[PDB]
């Protein structure tokens, strides 16, 4: 089964601050009113990393703790992020852990640092593995909240080896919302304080395209060529 | 005429950390590979001490494209990639933006927007093997051309005739890899040379690595010149109440012009506005009457 | 539109003029600046005409 | 406020830069 | 851009006029020595036309 991601998964494109501007950019975003997956892992699947993975999670006790991103069989690289010591632990290794993934209760790179949606966002571009996230206290079961929440970058890990699979590592002695990223054109409404409050996808329906060519979220009466 | 104030002082700021880095570790190396391995190093997180290259007169010319070589000491980069592959030094012309050639069509490809250096120089004994050269070999013709900056590790015997050439070399069957049998006392002019490519990334992120230039202090409330890590301009810097979120560095306005800046050392907020200018207008009666004048600064 | 035309490229390697002058000294700065000047001048002429 | 009338006041209320550009 | 172009000789922008080169290793070879010709090494600033 699936669910509709109404407006979820938008991030600040670049580090440049702005205010009260309707900026238009072209970058990998999750399309509006798209169709995301809803897993019931636990029995752990393996998923593609086709262009970038929008990964939500709803866990109060935070069983959704790890990741892994490739042949997976210790013959090619990996990005085994074990996120369970203080803030993050990240390694780029090839060692004896790629057998049967579960987190209990050579090596060219290293790095050390239901009431929320750990709406991470992963991508791999130009030798630059980029991560984003944000938190929000909402606990509606079957529906992602109606509204809009911009995603705020966390870490820049420039290794850029290769990723084509990923897989999820949880803690045992049950939820995911994996989506996918496409190249779309977005119009972003910055606020006074600098935080985004609205967005318009220029490839959803003719009205949105009208808005994007018109540089407004308000369209009055008339005929507009797009 | 037009009226405009000139700056009085100049300020240069970039992050405190220097951490002198080993450029020569890839220059004073141990072994080299021909076309298959070049290790894609990422020399960065340091200060680019380009003075180490032009101090030695035992090198070829800094024949590369995109930046004047003498200007390489005053640019501030984000990521530098060094390519280490060695090829014949009398055939060293195919490494240029958008040029043909067999090695330039089924091997390492430079892009048409190559904004980096291709510095290469001589090799006498370090590259040339002692007592015969059998190791430095390059793969022959490929299926088709390759995309720029793409590795070609995958090897497989080409098949275009009736023979798959699966170990049956001979009788109209070939294998690209062959032993050259280069004895030492041969045409040293044919010896391969040290070829390195130092690509530059002036695209994405605020500058991180650049030279040993000295950082001065801050000046305020004055039409001033400034170089806050690439962000060049002319204007007056006052501390503004723009609430940057941590990851945010620059500042831009409605018409896409630099508007606010933060200090790469002290994290203070600042902005930018052009210092005053305009036009000058002359007001006078007819010169037939009097010679007096009044002047207006627009 | 007249202001926005300044950010355009016109065939050079960059749009900001100082950076061009901050990478290329003797003739090649000028071969790029020729393209920059031509493009900006045409945009200005068009604006004046309308 | 200035010198105008009611109608002219409505008319003004109803209707609502140094990179080379200048305004005179 | 060269050492001779930096501290030994240089040319102006357009340089209307031209240059001729011919081989001379037939009269002044001076086998065994021939230290009658020198060029300038590192100098503080570069040079100017002529
Ligand atoms: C999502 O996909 C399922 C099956 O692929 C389909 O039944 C459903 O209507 C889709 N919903 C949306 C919003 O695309
Ligand atoms: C990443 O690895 C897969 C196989 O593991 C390969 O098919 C793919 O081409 C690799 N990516 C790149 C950019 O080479
Ligand atoms: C180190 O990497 C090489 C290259 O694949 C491999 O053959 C070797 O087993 C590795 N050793 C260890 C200890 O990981
Ligand atoms: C901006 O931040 C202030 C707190 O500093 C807050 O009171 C205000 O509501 C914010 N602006 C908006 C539009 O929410
Ligand atoms: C390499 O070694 C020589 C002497 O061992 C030294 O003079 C030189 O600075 C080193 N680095 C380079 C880049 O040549
Ligand atoms: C210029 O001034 C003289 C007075 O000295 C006057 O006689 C003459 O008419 C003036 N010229 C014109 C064109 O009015």
């Amino acid at each position: 089964a699936y669910t509709n991601s109404f407006t979820r998964g938008v991030y600040y494109p670049d580090k440049v601050f702005r205010s009260s501007v309707l900026h238009s950019t072209q970058d990998l975003f999750l399309p509006f009113f798209s169709n995301v997956t809803w897993f019931h892992a636990i029995d752990n699947p393996v998923l593609p990393f086709n262009d970038g993975v929008y990964f939500a999670s709803t866990e109060k006790s935070n069983i959704i703790r790890g990741w892994i991103f490739t042949t997976l069989d210790s013959k090619t690289q990996s990005l085994l992020i074990v996120n369970n010591a203080t803030n993050v632990v990240i390694k780029v290794c090839e060692f004896q852990f790629c057998n049967d993934p579960f987190l209990g209760v050579n090596c060219t790179f290293e790095y050390v640092s239901f009431k929320n949606l750990r709406e991470f966002v992963f991508k791999n571009i130009d030798g630059y593995f980029k991560i984003y996230s944000k938190h929000t206290p909402i606990n509606l079961v079957r529906d992602l909240p109606q509204g809009f929440s911009a995603l705020e970058p966390l870490v820049d890990l420039p290794i850029g080896i290769n990723i084509t699979r990923f897989q999820t590592l949880l803690a045992l002695h049950a939820a995911y919302y994996v989506g996918y990223l496409q190249p779309r054109t977005f119009l972003l409404k910055y606020n006074e304080n600098g935080t985004i409050t609205d967005a318009v996808d220029c490839a959803l329906d003719p009205l949105s395209e009208t808005k994007c060519t018109l540089k407004s979220f308000t369209v009055e009466k008339g005929i507009y060529q797009t | 005429s037009n009226f405009r104030v000139q700056p009085t002082e100049s300020i240069v700021r970039f992050p405190n950390i220097t951490n002198l880095c080993p450029f020569g570790e890839v220059f004073n190396a141990t072994r080299f590979a021909s076309v298959y391995a070049w290790n894609r190093k990422r020399i960065s997180n340091c200060v680019a001490d380009y003075s180490v290259l032009y101090n030695s007169a035992s090198f070829s010319t800094f024949k590369c494209y995109g930046v004047s070589p003498t200007k390489l000491n005053d640019l501030c980069f984000t990521n530098v990639y060094a390519d280490s592959f060695v090829i014949r030094g009398d055939e060293v012309r195919q490494i240029a933006p958008g040029q043909t050639g067999k090695i330039a069509d089924y091997n390492y490809k430079l892009p048409d927007d190559f904004t980096g250096c291709v510095i290469a120089w001589n090799s006498n004994n370090l590259d040339s093997k002692v007592g015969g050269n059998y190791n430095y070999l390059y793969r022959l013709f490929r299926k088709s051309n390759l995309k720029p900056f793409e590795r070609d590790i995958s090897t497989e015997i080409y098949q275009a005739g009736s023979t798959p050439c699966n170990g049956v070399e001979g009788f109209n069957c070939y294998f690209p890899l062959q032993s050259y049998g280069f004895q030492p006392t041969y045409g040293v002019g044919y010896q391969p040379y040290r070829v390195v490519v130092l690509s530059f990334e002036l695209l994405h992120a605020p500058a991180t690595v650049c030279g040993p230039k000295k950082s001065t202090n801050l000046v305020k409330n004055k039409c001033v010149n400034f170089n806050f890590n690439g962000l060049t301009g002319t204007g007056v810097l006052t501390e503004s109440n723009k609430k940057f979120l941590p990851f945010q560095q620059f500042g831009r306005d409605i018409d896409d012009t630099t508007d606010a800046v933060r200090d790469p050392q002290t994290l203070e907020i600042l902005d930018i506005t052009p210092c005053s200018f305009g036009g000058v207008s002359v007001i006078t009666p007819g010169t037939n009457t009097s010679n007096q004048v009044a002047v207006l600064y627009q | 539109t007249l202001v926005k035309q300044l950010s355009s490229n016109f065939g050079a390697i960059s749009s900001v003029l100082n950076d061009i002058l901050a990478r290329l000294d003797p003739p090649e700065a000028e071969v790029q600046i020729d393209r920059l000047i031509t493009g900006r001048l045409q945009s200005l002429q068009t604006y004046v005409t309308q | 406020p200035s010198k105008r009338s009611f109608i002219e006041d409505l008319l003004f209320n109803k209707v609502t830069k140094f990179n080379g550009l200048t305004v005179l």
